């Protein structure tokens, strides 16, 4: 349901708003069951495409997102679509060095034990962080 | 003007007022719903008040932040006030507020004060049953009693004359 | 039916005391009421004196939790109101105005006894939530 | 008693209600009374 | 956020501040910075001024 949410339910709901509350759960859910663990992952992109539509909030946002990049992240099937939400997230003109920083040096962390697929991707979303904001050079 | 003639009432510009006045003594939208009361957005919170749905309503208002109960119940009595036709809806809504956040509402220094509104609002549709019952009562009778209570055949002369 | 409303007709040629206990008669049932009163009640003495006994007993007891006889009362007047008023009994009129002493004191009852309807459905309610 | 003018009766008892607090009262009464004002 | 002071108002003072939220509202100095107005756009306020 949460891979084709936001393509093939949203733009056919009356009122797309109604699912946000399941959205905003899903993208809160914490469980012990690791097969849940990647229920954020999916339900970020359904909960973009509400706050885009409507102008709608997720609270501390970035801090929930800093929280969601983990090394399981780098293995599951799905780092593809996350990465892509992580250029339009992080392309936003009102970011801090060191809120752009910790993104930076947590993922190059993570790409020590990661598959050379997530290395490939990381190595160039680095690089347009990095132009992105120069302050980062240090 | 005639000094004899009397000077006529008129209101002019001045304001109206009542006793009343007391201002100067899955499925759910509860995220949308925090949303637009802590930021007054009248255009969102409107689609969540669209919602028919009794059990929605329910779920929608058990899990809102107490503290924000209480500024919703404000603005109903507002956007009833502005509207007298959306009392219906809008009593179920303060409803469910009223039995689930009770224990907090209970725990507040004042209330009439916020509440003011409401109470007006709510004293004003009481005002009418006593009438409506009395025009029910002769409406009820007037019904009761009344539920209870060419060419085939032209012969023409001219036509026959003709054939 | 057929045998107590040809009782209730014979009491009320009789000017029996029993007119009441006809009247209170659980076999009654409101299409009956209705067919009694419209074909039945055809003189103004017999309408004067089911009305007398009616008000009477409603006056002494508003609030009898028996629906029967507010039943006739209300089919009485809705169907015979022009028959009622033009009665010229004095007595029949100071029947009416203690039957309306009581009913309008209920009317004040009504209102105060709503909200307390109310004020009870969420603690009941607030007392199911807390179970749950 | 009461589950045994009257407006002035039922007033006092809606004060009562409220004095007893939504905590203090039972559930097993609170069901009877329910029935006897409706 | 931007302010403007004596100017003909029956408010002596007034507070705009833009909310990125689509919302810009006026706040009075005099009390307390209280909300007293506030207008709707369509998406985020980046700016906002008064004559």
């Amino acid at each position: 349901i949460l891979l084709i949410l936001h393509k093939r339910i949203i733009p056919h709901f009356h009122t797309p708003t109604k699912l946000m509350d399941f959205l905003t759960d899903s993208y809160n859910l914490q469980s012990s069951n690791k097969n849940a663990g990647v229920v954020p992952i999916l339900a970020l992109n359904g909960l973009f495409e509400l706050m885009k539509r409507f102008n709608l909030e997720y609270p501390n946002f970035y801090m929930k997102l800093y929280q969601i990049i983990n090394p399981d992240l780098m293995h599951v099937k799905y780092r593809a679509r996350f990465f892509r939400l992580m250029d339009v997230f992080l392309s936003s003109t009102h970011l801090s060095a060191h809120l752009v920083a910790s993104f930076i040096k947590k993922l190059a962390r993570l790409t020590l034990e990661s598959p050379p697929s997530a290395i490939v991707t990381v190595i160039p979303f680095i690089y347009n962080l990095i132009r992105k904001h120069p302050n980062c050079m240090i | 003007k005639d000094l004899a003639s009397a000077t006529n009432y008129v209101e002019g510009n001045a304001r109206v007022t009542s006793g009343d006045n007391f201002k100067h003594v899955t499925g759910t939208v509860t995220v949308i719903l925090s949303q637009a009361l802590q930021s007054n957005d009248h255009s969102l919170l409107e689609t969540v008040l669209n919602n028919r749905d009794e059990r929605v309503i329910r779920d929608t208002i058990f899990r809102l932040k107490p503290a924000l109960a209480v500024i919703l119940l404000e603005r109903l009595a507002e956007r009833i006030a502005r509207q007298t036709h959306r009392q219906g809806p809008l009593n179920v809504w303060v409803k469910w507020c009223l039995i689930i956040h009770g224990g907090y509402l209970v725990s507040i220094p004042n209330l009439m004060s916020t509440l003011s509104s409401l109470h007006s609002t709510l004293k004003r549709r009481s005002d009418l049953l006593p009438r409506l019952l009395a025009l029910d009562a002769r409406l009820d009778c007037t019904i009761n009693k009344f539920k209870t209570l060419e060419d085939d055949v032209e012969y023409n002369e001219e036509l026959d004359d003709a054939g | 039916q057929v045998e107590i409303a040809n009782i209730l007709s014979s009491h009320l040629e009789a000017n029996s005391t029993e007119i009441l206990d006809d009247l209170m008669s659980g076999s009654w049932t409101e299409p009956e009421i209705k067919k009694f009163i419209l074909t039945k009640i055809n003189t103004v003495d017999h309408l004067s004196k089911i009305f007398l006994t009616i008000s009477k007993s409603i006056t002494q007891n508003p609030w009898n939790e028996e629906n029967l006889l507010p039943l006739w009362l209300k089919w009485l007047l809705t169907l015979k109101s022009g028959e009622l008023n033009s009665i010229k009994d004095k007595h029949t009129k100071k029947n009416c105005k203690h039957l309306k002493s009581a009913l309008r004191s209920s009317e004040e009852i009504l209102p105060v006894l709503l909200g307390i309807q109310g004020r009870l459905e969420m603690l009941r309610r607030q007392a199911k939530l807390r179970e749950d | 008693f009461i589950t045994s003018q009257s407006t002035q009766l039922f007033q006092l008892l809606s004060l009562v209600l409220d004095s007893i607090g939504l905590f203090s009262l039972e559930g097993a009464l609170l069901e009877n009374l329910t029935l006897y004002i409706d | 956020l931007d302010y403007v002071e004596n100017f003909d108002s029956p408010m002596q003072s007034a507070l705009i501040a833009s909310s990125l939220d689509g919302h810009v509202k006026v706040f009075d100095p005099l009390d307390n910075f209280q909300v007293k107005f506030g207008w709707k756009f369509s998406g985020p306020v980046l700016s906002c001024a008064v004559s």
